[PDB]
């Protein structure tokens, strides 16, 4: 009964970790794309 | 008098004009292509004035075979689509030419697609609920008369059947009309839709506008404003309630970014156009009620990477007022129309707009279906006997509730032959208020599949 | 004032063959001054016997990309326009050949008897010219035909990482058409075009050898743009394959096109665009890189009976990087195509070859692309694999798990073994209907998981050699009829008593 | 008649010529530097024609001391390098001048650096297995005799130690000719190769060309083509089987990226040149072996930021038959040679060519190591004793297989102190067939680490 | 946030090169110049005042994003409205701890300051106690009382839309809950 | 890393197009030309030597970064000083 | 140690080691909570949480927000308190005793108040 309760807790903590990491991987994806564009259009403006 | 092409760079074309005769921006211009294998009346939309009488245009058709110094005539108005009752029962490209019978509709009144949204003083100050007559929709995700509905469909999940259903609802219950904005439609499924609506005989009350993927991003961008200009005529001049489908509104955002990059503008954020929120505003703000008549919209929306924070879905969800979601995990149960009662949501399901009784009933139905969704793991792994007497008393209700969200609907009348049912909002609330309190626990689950309200539940149950 | 306007108009209106001259050359681009009447996409010719496409026209110069031997170009070379947009020869003479993206033979055999010429850029068939995709393109891969079926007229993306079997799934698809080609009926007889873009030459020679070893060079063309050839050839290869295919499609033949890879089509068009100073967008691609792939792929269609009822089936391949299906070109081609056979490198290493990640892979055509016998047999297969894909977390607790779902876990494990298949061994539909039947009807349920692939192979060899009437029935009537089903169950239980497992146990 | 320098900007030099005297693309131009210790003849390669009789050139030697308006004479032909039997046992730079004995090559036949790759008619796929005696290479990534082999890896993951071991294994017994290209490799390891080949007396059959990373982008580009056009002489004109080692082939495309901005090309994704796949393809296709005359290429490919999604690694992967693939993850565990068993791949690894006894074992090792990498996330947090008895047994096999893929290499004498070992292929297959069926689970986990086969595994286990 | 996205549009149309999140470098000098207008003037200048309530749409509660942190560094506090509390029906969804006012407490009227003077802490400690005790079998009677008090304070603080309570009513409504009359 | 940042500033004021990470294209040929010019000479050149200890600051302790992985590939070895080891008493 | 002295340096490295080990356990703590650790790690984490909280203080500037007064702790009393914490003299006090408190005598007063 404690293994049930504690493994329900560990599942809800692993889901709140998947959420927080998915939000971080999205912010990093968007920053990587934004940065890559900023470098490309900077090299187009320099020419 | 007329202009001359002086540069071509893929879809982008620069046209020189005489000192006086420079066209205002967003005019449509016609240019000839005269090479025999690619003969076209190439349509150009004016994007910018480059100075020195030169105008930067974006081509609505493939520029293959354009010659420098070919004559360009200015039409002296924007891209204009045919409008009337006569556009119902037809399919048009983004430029307002019929695909099914070329030259049809050239006799009709033409409206310029670029027109302002309704003036601030003409807008309605409160959100009227659309009484569509679907049980799941009227209860769990009430639609908004003049609002926009996201529609997260998928492959085979009945999305085209829910489209045929909603077309039948608006045509028959509201005496309205539908328009279908095929933004970037795959030409295969655009033909599969045209033949499906013809075979259902609902095409007769629908005007389709397809901006096929074959085309340069000029028409994949403008097709949503072409279909919205047909809907704006049905709302303003005919005084009909309209239902504007858009499939897919992400591809309108994408095609706007591709035009922005073709025009040379610096990309914004994750590489969208800098104008993104302002041209999404130009499209979405224009879908509204005025003077007691409305354009409702259903917008199939893609979400890149499943990222609900990405600027394209984020700007889209800044506008729309409800989210309908279809799930294979529900369609495989036979629960047509397969609207997922828990992933779907509405901003109108609050006790200020819908009644306190509606809001209570819809919250209890969500609580029961959330408990059952949590229990389905135990049901699958351990079997039903592992649950308590109270947990099985909940699942016995939850099974019957999820079944009673299924409806025999006017799109299913094509195959079953039995007539599609409309369920009133009060009858929907009063039926789910009794059903959540358990007043039908003694009926089998088969009595609740595909049934048209409470009186019809009694009729099926007593004959089973 | 007004005299300058009249005189400039008369100068521009003042504009044998026209001559240009090269003014700049570098990196595969040559800017040509003159050619006042040049059209966009016109084939220019340069005096060394070199070609260029006139892909960009400016106020005073023509930015022509160069299709080969680019080192032979110089400033001041006299450039002649040819009177024609890009066009390629076509015909049945291409069957069995390897060609460059100009339809010139590159296999070193005799010169191809061109039946006709087509422009590379003729319009795709409109929504009124097409028909619903109601008949199957049998791939002969159990993990595709039973779960993501391809109908002739569909566009199915073979997306995945490097070295995951994408080329192998398409070569199995091209080899599988031989059993239809041998019947001289043009309604069964699928033709194939394999468009190799930016392959190394030895890889295209390996694919030619793998097709010759299975007789597929009777009806396959290769369009080869090996990485040696200029960016302009790597950019045109898919349109040269699509034009050779479209000639057979409009004649009422059935075609399969493999584009291997559309990722290197896009990376060549990016190179050409960035050299032409065109404005870059996301991932440095030009603004029209979606229009490049859509105008390529949408030419794959099934035509109406009024256009002879031919069809062209596109199998584009793309190489994702680190499984990132959310990159630009993956996201484009995932939105253009009708289905997506996501190959994955972890499933490939776990032994799951052909590595198709079922339950994210999808076909939007659905059951319309399957024969009735395949629908009745395989409809449950996706449900059994979605239940197994949930239950695999309980593989450590198979004794504690409830018996009703324990019988789903062991079933799923035997269905996952059943969907494994060695390369260059495509199964005819008559044989994979019976293979999927062994699984979904539960005849495998008593076989040990490690012996399932040998049980399937030995059963199909037995049934093919001794009980050909089961396969003949399924083939000629497209339905697993009840009398053929009862005989199939009988012969499965006949065979299953003579089968011997890895542990040497009995069965049933 | 001769030209003159107009503009100088790093390694790129613009040169203006008389109207009729403009040199063809890829001609060598000579210009003189006349200051002090820098005084040299300078070699420029014509990269572009700018128009107005200007050509843009890349300098093969540093532009320091070069003056605007100095005279430039065109050689009339491309850069050319000595070829013949007499280049074996000498060291050359990219220009084909001998480093060891200046002026040595001046009486030889000189071949142009630039040529087309062989025609598609001349190519056939190679299926002979090369045996190296490295456990991980011969098991999981079997090399192709006459194929294009590679050693991918991030910075510092030991690629140059592995390539020097591959020279020492293959080129020591090999009966043909060998070439080594030094493309932007560290000069210290270029000298440690040069003295090691002299001591082992292999130098009598090996021609070395070095264009090390202290050299400007012009020579770091043209050195790979120079060494390759010595290998293409031994292939074509002599028909004697060749080995062609290239460390580091990435530096070719990197030096191309460094000039591309000065050449006025716009930068592509992550700042490469746009021509990347056309430069790299035009190099790599020449390295193929035509029918009847093998070149066994062995090229180490650097991977920027360890990112195997980086365009240069991702483009290089198409050109290769067996890709060994080093990683910092495996290196940081001390499992030198640091070969990643799951990323690394070969086209010859199929049961038609290597035989079923090899193929089954390679696939069982990959399946185990893949299940181990699926389990490392669980093992780091929940811990090994949580797992199933079958999974925990598989983990105790994978931890032994990981270490038994490591080997004491003869080039790693300095890294390990113990002498190196060669494990025959038959013994490699027998040892991994035992390991995958558990026949060594009773041995301590450390006993497999760095050990040369079963006889040494037994002697180490009984030493613990 | 939509003014920031509009000044990004103007700046990129003028080709001024972007910085972080593609916003121009002076997207801070947009909002700071705007919000510094809002002040309490001295009695030398008339004693007038301007109170700025800027709104910002976050994305998935990324309160650490570029525009959120620009405006958090300008303003004197935040009322972070959490969507997880809003979906649980706690409306207004004020997320205590991360919501704060740094100029407030000087201006808050004496009676409200006496009644609310512990309430912020009594709620933050209730949220942590509940996050713990939601996955526990039992707890001591004092902690169970503090959990029940906290839950009745949360039910005390929510209120319906368009029902603004006068301060003379707010102080009484908070008195009900803080003095324990709701127990 | 501060020489690479100074060469970026110098190159961007001279308006050369930035490569990746905004560094100039030839930021490798800044550090290779610097470091490759130190090595032990032959006895035919007096047998002298020069030994380089370049230092690099890894922003947020990533070894897999652009300038880090250039200098890791130019040099003959690494002494990667992990700040997490340094805190847990393992110093150096 | 040549500047702050041997004792202050020794104490500061013991505190940093404890907090480093705790931050390198945080990836397990976030999933499983404290109890699933080994005893030598769980002993460490209990004092790490006490040290992490005893690095807090009621500042003189904080009075305008909290209403409570500020505190000043001399260096000698700081070193002594963290020496006792890292040696483990205070593991019997609850974590809430260490929040926002200035020095050992005030830690004792707050522990009595609980």
């Amino acid at each position: 009964a404690s293994r049930r309760r504690a493994m329900k807790s560990a599942t809800d903590n692993a889901d709140d970790l998947i959420k927080a990491l998915t939000l971080a991987a999205n912010r990093e994806r968007q920053a990587q794309i934004t940065q890559e564009i900023s470098e490309i259009v900077g090299g187009a403006n320099a020419l | 008098t007329a202009g001359r092409v002086v540069r071509i760079t893929g879809p982008v074309v620069d046209v020189e004009f005489p000192r006086g005769s420079v066209p205002e921006l967003f005019n449509a211009l016609h240019a000839e292509i005269t090479f025999g294998a690619l003969a076209k009346t190439l349509t150009l939309e004016v994007a910018q004035h480059l100075g020195d009488s030169l105008v930067r245009c974006i081509s609505m058709q493939p520029t293959d075979g354009l010659v420098r110094g070919v004559e360009v005539t200015d039409t002296g108005a924007s891209i204009s689509v045919p409008v009337g009752d006569g556009v119902k029962g037809h399919v048009f490209n983004a430029l307002g030419d019929c695909l099914d019978d070329p030259g049809y509709g050239k006799d009709f009144e033409h409206w310029s697609i670029h027109r302002k949204p309704p003036a601030f003083s003409d807008l309605e100050p409160r959100t009227e609920m659309l009484e569509t007559g679907l049980k799941v929709v009227d209860l769990l995700t009430p639609y908004v008369r003049g609002g926009k509905i996201a529609l997260f469909g998928g492959a085979g999940v009945g999305k085209t059947v829910l489209i045929q259903e909603m077309i039948n609802r608006i045509a028959r219950n509201f005496g309205g009309t539908s328009v279908f904005a095929g933004v970037g439609e795959r030409t295969r499924e655009g033909n599969d839709l045209w033949v499906e609506l013809a075979d259902a005989n609902v095409l007769k009350d629908t005007a389709l506008v397809f901006g096929q993927m074959d085309e340069p991003p000029g028409t994949r961008m403008r097709v949503a404003l072409s279909a919205l200009t047909m809907a704006e005529f049905f709302r303003d001049e005919q005084g009909q309630d309209v239902l504007l489908f858009i499939d897919n509104i992400f591809r309108f955002t994408q095609a706007g970014s591709e035009v922005s990059t073709l025009l040379g503008r610096m990309p914004s954020a994750v590489g969208y156009q800098p104008t993104l929120a302002d041209e999404m505003g130009e499209l979405q703000e224009r879908i509204t009620s005025t003077r007691g008549r409305s354009i409702t919209s259903m917008q199939a929306v893609y979400v890149p990477a499943d990222d609900y924070t990405d600027p394209a879905p984020a700007t889209t969800f800044a506008h729309l007022d409800a989210t309908t979601e279809l799930s294979r995990a529900v369609f495989s149960k036979g629960i047509f129309p397969a609207v997922d009662p828990l992933a779907s949501s509405s901003t109108i399901l609050d006790p200020a707009i819908v009644g306190d009784e509606h809001y209570r009933v819809a919250q209890e139905v969500i609580r029961i279906l959330q408990r059952y969704k949590d229990l389905q793991d135990i049901i699958a792994i351990l079997g039903i006997d592992e649950l308590s007497e109270e947990d099985k008393q909940l699942v016995n209700r939850a099974r019957r509730i999820e079944r009673f969200l299924s409806q025999n609907m006017m799109a299913a009348e094509q195959f079953t032959g039995q007539p599609g049912s409309t369920v009133p909002l009060k009858e929907t609330i009063e039926a789910f208020d009794k059903l959540t309190k358990g007043e039908f626990d003694h009926l089998p689950e088969q009595a609740f599949f595909l049934i048209g309200g409470l009186d019809d539940l009694a009729k099926k149950a007593e004959s089973l | 004032a007004a005299d300058i306007e009249g005189a400039i108009e008369d100068y521009v209106s003042s504009f044998r063959e026209e001559i240009g001259t090269v003014i700049d050359a570098g990196d595969g681009i040559a800017h040509v001054e003159g050619l006042p009447s040049v059209m966009t996409q016109e084939l220019l010719e340069f005096p060394g016997g070199v070609l260029g496409v006139a892909l960009n026209l400016d106020e005073h110069s023509v930015g022509a990309v160069i299709l080969g031997e680019f080192e032979k170009i110089e400033e001041g070379q006299q450039v002649k326009r040819t009177g024609e947009v890009l066009s390629v020869p076509v015909g049945d003479a291409f069957l069995g050949r390897v060609v460059n993206p100009l339809g010139q033979p590159i296999d070193g055999q005799g010169d191809i008897a061109a039946e006709t010429r087509r422009a590379l850029e003729l319009q795709a068939p409109s929504v009124v010219q097409r028909q619903s995709v109601s008949e199957p393109l049998q791939t002969g891969i159990k993990a595709i035909d039973a779960m993501t079926p391809i109908g002739r007229g569909q566009r199915q993306l073979i997306i995945g990482d490097r070295k995951t079997g994408k080329t192998a799934v398409c070569v199995d698809t091209i080899l599988n058409q031989r059993e239809a080609w041998l019947t001289g009926d043009p309604k069964q007889q699928v033709r194939c075009v394999y468009v190799a873009i930016g392959q190394k030459g030895t890889t295209i020679a390996s694919v030619k050898r793998a097709l010759e070893e299975g007789g597929a060079m009777e009806y396959t063309t290769i369009v080869a743009a090996p990485a040696s050839d200029a960016a302009g050839f790597k950019w045109l290869a898919p349109y040269t394959g699509s034009a050779i295919g479209q000639h057979w499609m409009y004649n009422g033949k059935h075609v399969l096109i493999v584009f291997d890879d559309l990722s290197k089509q896009a990376d060549a068009y990016r190179a050409i665009s960035l050299l032409l100073r065109r404005p870059p967008g996301r991932e440095a691609f030009p603004g029209d890189v979606f229009y490049l792939h859509s105008r390529l792929l949408e030419r794959c269609a099934k035509l109406s009976d009024e256009l002879g009822g031919g069809s062209m089936t596109g199998l584009p391949i793309i190489e994702t990087k680190a499984n990132d299906i959310s990159a630009f070109i993956p996201t484009n081609v995932i939105s253009i195509t009708d289905g997506q056979c996501f190959l994955e490198s972890d499933l490939f290493n776990q032994g799951v070859r052909p590595a198709i990640n079922v339950g994210v892979s999808v076909s939007r055509v659905g059951g319309a692309a399957q024969i009735k016998a395949m629908k009745e047999v395989a409809g449950s297969l996706r449900l059994d694999l979605s239940q197994y894909r949930e239950l695999e977390a309980f593989a450590a607790f198979a004794s504690d798990l409830d018996a009703a779902s324990k019988a789903q876990l062991d079933r799923g494990a035997r269905l996952v073994e059943l969907l494994k298949q060695p390369q260059y061994s495509p199964l005819a539909v008559e044989e994979q209907v019976v293979a999927i039947f062994l699984g979904t009807q539960g005849h495998l349920d008593s076989v040990p998981v490690e012996d399932v692939q040998r049980f399937e192979s030995e059963l199909l060899e037995h049934v093919k050699a001794s009980h050909s009437d089961i396969f003949d029935g399924i083939r000629e009537t497209k339905k697993l009829s009840e009398e053929a089903e009862e005989k199939l169950v009988s012969v499965i239980n006949e065979f299953k008593k003579g089968f011997q497992a890895s542990d040497g146990s009995s069965v049933v």
